[PDB]
């Protein structure tokens, strides 16, 4: 019944301000508490603050007091988070979350979550990756190195999705340049190297880089 | 506790 | 500020086993306003328990919450495959709400040593002026592993990065990839490129290497 839909990913320069929106459908927007929660890459959840729209009563975590504004527009059932003075440490997925109801009495705890909004704080420009083979030397390993792209994400398949067994696609790492790199590998029978073709399909939508790299011995 | 406000609102609007 | 401690931060368990996860608060939580959430990779958290012991409709009754004051427990009566995930506690008994750091429930399996592979840079990359050397540690368990790069036997620092996959849904192993990067000119100064791997499954370290 209640659905929260957030605005899309954004790249922001250091020192800038970001606004993230959350449009709610279902239930009662004005009388239920809406909070923002963020999660930095590979890290835990952090409650940032919330608002109760009917009352225009905000509640910010002390860590963000002075750097955040949460507002709500009853005419569009939209809540907004503003976070200022951005730094690399603010790179995170930002979630809106609304308290649940009993089977409506509010329960405080967050039953309804938005899909999240990735905010990347960086001075980097959009860049498509170079795709390099990791050539195979009973079992062989081979792969592709997807180097120097921005921003996230990249997707990788093998043989147009026909090859999944034995595939490992690793989380990206953020290089000193501010560009990302990732690798994808597969292990296969050594005997298949003569007869079977292995192609890594790399997709980086922001740069329109769509490479199907044949990896051979 | 700010997290109890909406419960109060619910009670008074019934 | 109330600090919520979830210890241990990982539990390795088998399917079908009981799990009990602890959340200890630094001060008493107001009116037992303690919630538990599950989170899977790539997904928003999902509410399992609120008010220390209340369970939303929709949530499986194998999850239960108990405790009061400063001592709370999430119990999973019998672990299903989908229950291997991260669990967070949250207190909301005062205006400053806080989360615990999370406990990952992961699948226990037998120790598996990594299979190690090293990949020289491609000729394509070298043409462009840069050399990336990759080391793969494949299908190991448990997660803890260490890679060290050595170039003509000199231990490298600051010129590599690594990452680790999520636990494999079929065989419950992990894999790790590390990339060492140099300029082409620096790469051409050295002969032997080696990655040295340490893991519980190995009685002594394994080195894979090539000569440039
Ligand atoms: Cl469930």
């Amino acid at each position: 019944q209640v659905q929260l839909v957030q605005s899309g990913a954004e790249v922001k320069r250091p020192g800038s301000s970001v606004t993230v929106s959350c449009k709610a459908s279902g239930g009662s927007f004005s009388t239920y508490a809406l909070s923002w929660v963020r999660q930095a890459p590979g890290r835990g959840l952090e409650w940032m603050g919330g608002v109760i729209p009917l009352l225009t009563i905000t509640n910010y975590a002390p860590r963000f007091q002075g750097r955040i504004t949460i507002t709500a527009d009853r005419s569009t059932s939209t809540a907004y988070l503003e976070l200022n003075s951005l730094r690399p440490e603010d790179t995170a997925v930002y979630y809106c979350a609304r308290e649940g109801t009993t089977p409506g009495k509010p329960i405080g705890a967050f039953a309804h979550w938005g899909q999240g909004t990735l905010v990347t704080v960086s001075s980097a420009s959009t860049k498509g990756p170079s795709v390099f083979p990791l050539a195979p030397s009973g079992t062989a390993a081979l792969g592709c190195l997807v180097k120097d792209y921005f921003p996230e994400p990249v997707t990788v398949s093998w043989n147009s999705g026909a090859l999944t067994s034995g595939v490992h696609t690793f989380p990206a790492v953020l290089q000193s340049s501010g560009l990302y790199s990732l690798s994808s590998v597969v292990t296969v029978p050594s005997s298949s190297l003569g007869t079977q073709t292995y192609i890594c399909n790399v997709n980086h939508k922001p740069s329109n880089t769509k490479v199907d790299k044949k990896v051979e011995p | 506790n700010w997290f109890d406000i909406t419960n109060w609102l619910w009670y008074i609007k019934k | 500020e109330i600090v919520l401690t979830q210890s241990p931060g990982t539990q390795s368990l088998s399917p079908g086993e009981r799990a009990t996860l602890s959340c200890r608060a630094s001060q008493s939580v107001g009116n037992n306003k303690l919630a538990w959430y599950q989170q899977r990779p790539g997904q928003a958290p999902r509410l399992l328990i609120y008010g220390a012991s209340s369970r939303p409709s929709g949530v499986a009754d194998r999850f239960s919450g108990s405790g009061s004051g400063t001592d709370f427990t999430l119990t999973i009566s019998r672990l299903e495959p989908e229950d291997f995930a991260v669990y967070y506690c949250q207190q909301y008994g005062q205006s400053l709400s806080t989360f615990g750091q999370g406990t990952k429930v992961e699948v226990k399996r037998t120790v598996a040593a990594p299979s190690v592979f090293i990949f020289p840079p491609s000729d394509e990359q070298l043409k462009s002026g840069t050399a990336s050397v990759v080391c793969l540690l494949n299908n190991f368990y448990p997660r803890e592993a260490k890679v060290q790069w050595k170039v003509d036997n000199a231990l490298q620092s600051g010129n590599s990065q690594e990452s680790v996959t999520e636990q494999d849904s079929k065989d419950s192993t992990y894999s790790l990839s590390s990339t060492l990067t140099l300029s082409k000119a620096d790469y051409e100064k050295h002969k032997v490129y080696a990655c040295e791997v340490t893991h519980q499954g190995l009685s002594s370290p394994v080195t894979k290497s090539f000569n440039r």
